[PDB]
């Protein structure tokens, strides 16, 4: 028994990350760390530069951190840049000051990879001369995919091809080459980005796009008895900006504000009503589309997702092969 | 199944054959339509004879582009040959064809070795063809080609082994997509 | 082989599929690639049983450019914008081909009418096509045009005219063994 799978969803969602998890769980990391210290440095200099473009303007909450402004900004288009000890202590410095760190609670409004406070909170872990990455560093990394991918690996003497794609409306394109004889579709959606816009043009809600993406997929020609399993991924960051109180969803979507918890709804122990309220919203909204077409010929399977927790994934892969295997895919 | 079926096979190790007139729009823009065809007809019958001996299978003809395969329907290994041997009784059929017509004859032929996938497409008629780069290769080599001369790239001349003195096709000079592609090139004798 | 006074050939090239075309052990050697182009061209032959299209004989598919004639058959001229109305057709798949796809594919159409010589040629197989001047012609509007544009030449321009169509001067291009011409673009 060989099953093809296929992972769609749009740019950064987390299609690369759930991979990773499949070899980390069922199957060269010096090459990884000149990586790891490139989103450290992008992630740096996208939050300093963002500073002076917001409306209304951060200031820095130090004179003296204005010349590390500088510094950081100047080495910001080098090609091949040696990482000498000076810039981590100057990142370091930056990323103390108050003024940045304010600016970066506003990081929704500009262009920013979702591995920033992962790294930036670890500076001198990295800055090591015998660092060497842990499993987290490896599934922080983040990295544009780009052309198809095919990963292999065994689950009980199960075979399972695994295709990763680029998630970008440039990429998109290729999709289709994956589209003929797929056991099933496994649709990923950054739940958390509601906030947000998408890079490709810097307008479009990030969720909508997602949401238009599904209905795409969910009502392609060409994938019309094709199950679609969906992850609704970056859990933890969704739950994390619910509580804050700062970024409210009925801002974005109106329809929020008439939406209750449903009664067959399961909350995690220890789960937040508030918190379980907006997962489940944007649970319904995808389901609501699914729901209006397909008569049986295919079926959606919804999950919560964090892709950055090897456990989680070990948990919900398992549910994945129930699916699959059992309804005879 | 939501895609139609599709009747299409991979073949490796196979050869392709491109021959073109030289000027043909020129060519029928002086002499009427009706004596074109026939002067048309007259070399491409001819061309289907030779292909049978030859052991070539003829694709199609676009108006003046005349193409043929060998290792097909079924696996050959004396395919490389048939080709280069087909390309030399095309050349002289043309000079016959040329010498009792009056009509400026003359074609390009182009031959490179490699994968083909060969079928049908569409719904509505039907006519066999192939697809891949080095079919791709092997059109661009006809129009590399040099008039009255059978073109060669060096995948082909690997398959020859040895039976024919060649020389220097400097096809990189004459296509852009040769030079380019970094394709070695070489003229038969 | 029988001779033809007045026939409208139409080549519909799709430019932007040799470089979607690609090679990898993924997409099986382009066989995906072409599972795409065999999807277009039967979208395209679909076309051929709508009764406001039974007087198109699609003639042949030279790679992913659609070859088709009217007039094959035989209110004078309406053949000739007939074949206008199948290459806004034609349009109208491709559309629905890139919404599927997430691609952007665009159709490039050359025009052109005159006489022919239609019949069978070779000893292999009884393929029914075409020949002439306006074949090759035609031909050259389509190589020489524009993405989502339909060109056609001066005498053709004039025809589509009486019929209601508004042209537009292209300019005069060279064209190669033809020598100067003046073309024209169909108005949308
Ligand atoms: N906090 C958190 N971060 C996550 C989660 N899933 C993915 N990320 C992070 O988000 C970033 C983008 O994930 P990634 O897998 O690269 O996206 P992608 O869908 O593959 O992106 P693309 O190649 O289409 S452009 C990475 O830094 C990844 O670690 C999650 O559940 N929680
Ligand atoms: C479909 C894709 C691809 C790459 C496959 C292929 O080998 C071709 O079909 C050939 C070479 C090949 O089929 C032989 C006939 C002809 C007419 C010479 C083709 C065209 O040049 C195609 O390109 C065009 C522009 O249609 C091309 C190159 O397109
Ligand atoms: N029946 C047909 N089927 C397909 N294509 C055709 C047919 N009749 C004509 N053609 C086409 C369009 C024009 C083309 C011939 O021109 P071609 O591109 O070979 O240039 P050419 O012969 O003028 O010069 P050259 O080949 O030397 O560059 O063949
Ligand atoms: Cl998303
Ligand atoms: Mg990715
Ligand atoms: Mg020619
Ligand atoms: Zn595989
Ligand atoms: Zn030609």
């Amino acid at each position: 028994a060989t099953h093809r799978l296929l992972l769609l969803g749009a740019g950064e969602s987390g299609k690369s990350t759930i991979v990773k998890q499949m070899r980390i769980l069922h199957v060269e990391k010096a090459t990884k760390v000149q990586d790891i210290k490139n989103n450290l440095k992008e992630a740096i200099e996208t939050i300093v530069a963002a500073m002076s473009n917001l409306v209304p303007p951060v200031e820095l909450a130090n004179p003296e951190n204005q010349f590390r402004v500088d510094y950081i900004l100047s080495v910001m288009n080098v090609p091949d840049f040696d990482f000498p000890p000076e810039f981590y202590e100057h990142a370091k410095a930056l990323w103390e000051d108050e003024g940045v760190r304010a600016c970066y609670e506003r990081s929704n409004e500009y262009q920013l990879i979702d591995c920033a406070q992962y790294f930036l909170d670890k500076i001198d872990v990295i800055k090591q001369d015998d660092y060497v990455p842990s499993d987290q560093d490896l599934l922080r990394c983040r990295v544009l995919t780009s052309g198809i991918f095919e990963t292999k690996f065994q689950v009980d003497k199960v075979n399972f091809h695994m295709f990763d794609v680029g998630g970008q409306r440039d990429e998109r394109r290729k999709w289709i080459q994956c589209f003929n004889d797929v056991t099933a579709i496994i649709f990923v959606v950054a739940s958390s980005s509601y906030n947000m816009v998408i890079r490709e043009d810097n307008q479009t809600n990030r969720l909508q796009e997602a949401l238009n993406l599904f209905k795409s997929i969910w009502n392609n020609r060409w994938l019309r008895t094709i199950s679609v399993i969906l992850f609704l991924n970056k859990q933890d960051l969704l739950a994390e900006k619910v509580l804050a109180g700062k970024s409210k969803i009925e801002d974005y979507f109106p329809e929020f504000a008439r939406y209750t918890t449903p009664e067959d709804a399961t909350p995690e122990p220890g789960e937040d009503p508030r918190v379980t309220r907006a997962k489940y919203f944007i649970r319904d909204e995808f389901l609501r589309i699914s729901t209006a077409s397909g008569d049986g010929r295919h079926y959606c399977y919804p999950h919560f997702t964090c892709a950055v927790d090897t456990e989680n994934i070990r948990r919900v892969f398992n549910d994945c092969r129930d699916i699959i295997q059992r309804m005879h895919l | 199944m939501m895609f139609h079926k599709i009747y299409i096979q991979k073949h490796d190790n196979v050869s392709i054959l491109f021959a073109d007139i030289e000027g043909f729009t020129s060519l029928a823009s002086q002499c009427t339509a009706q004596e074109l065809v026939m002067t048309l007809n007259e070399l491409f019958a001819r061309f289907d004879k030779l292909a049978a001996e030859n052991h070539c299978l003829r694709i199609k003809i676009l108006g003046d582009c005349y193409y043929c395969v060998s290792g097909l329907p079924e696996a050959r290994a004396d395919h490389a040959h048939c080709c280069v041997e087909m390309g030399m009784d095309m050349i002289e059929a043309i000079s016959l064809v040329r010498e009792m017509t009056g009509v400026n004859v003359n074609m390009r032929v182009g031959i490179h070795s490699g994968r083909v996938h060969c079928g049908v497409l569409g719904l509505r008629k039907w006519q066999f063809d192939v697809w891949s780069n080095d079919v791709t290769l092997a059109n661009h080599m006809e129009a590399g080609g040099k008039a009255g001369r059978i073109h060669i790239t060096k995948a082909t001349l690997s398959y020859l082994n040895g039976d024919y003195e060649v020389e220097p096709g400097c096809g990189g000079e004459r296509n852009a997509y040769l030079k380019e592609h970094s394709i070695e090139t070489f003229l038969i004798l | 082989h029988q001779s033809y006074d007045c026939v409208c050939v139409m080549f519909a090239s799709i430019p932007d599929f040799k470089e979607f075309y690609t090679e990898s052990d993924v997409n099986k050697e382009g066989l995906e690639c072409l599972r795409l182009l065999n999807e277009i061209i039967a979208d395209f032959d679909d076309l051929l049983s709508k009764p406001k299209f039974s007087g198109v004989e699609k003639i042949k598919t030279i790679g992913s450019t659609y070859m088709a004639a009217t007039g094959l058959s035989a209110r004078q001229y309406m053949h000739i914008g007939t074949m206008v109305e199948f290459a806004y057709a034609l349009v109208g798949k491709l559309d629905a081909i890139n919404k599927h796809s997430f691609n952007d594919f665009k159709l490039r159409v050359g025009i052109n009418h005159g006489p022919v010589i239609a019949g069978v040629i070779g000893a292999q197989k009884p393929q029914y096509d075409i020949w002439g001047n306006t074949v090759n012609v035609a031909s050259r509007m389509d190589s020489t045009g524009v993405l989502d544009k339909i060109q056609v030449t001066e005498e053709t321009s004039l025809i589509l005219q009486t019929l209601g169509y508004t042209c537009t001067c292209r300019g005069i291009i060279n064209v190669k063994g033809k020598g100067d011409l003046k073309t024209y673009f169909v108005n949308t």
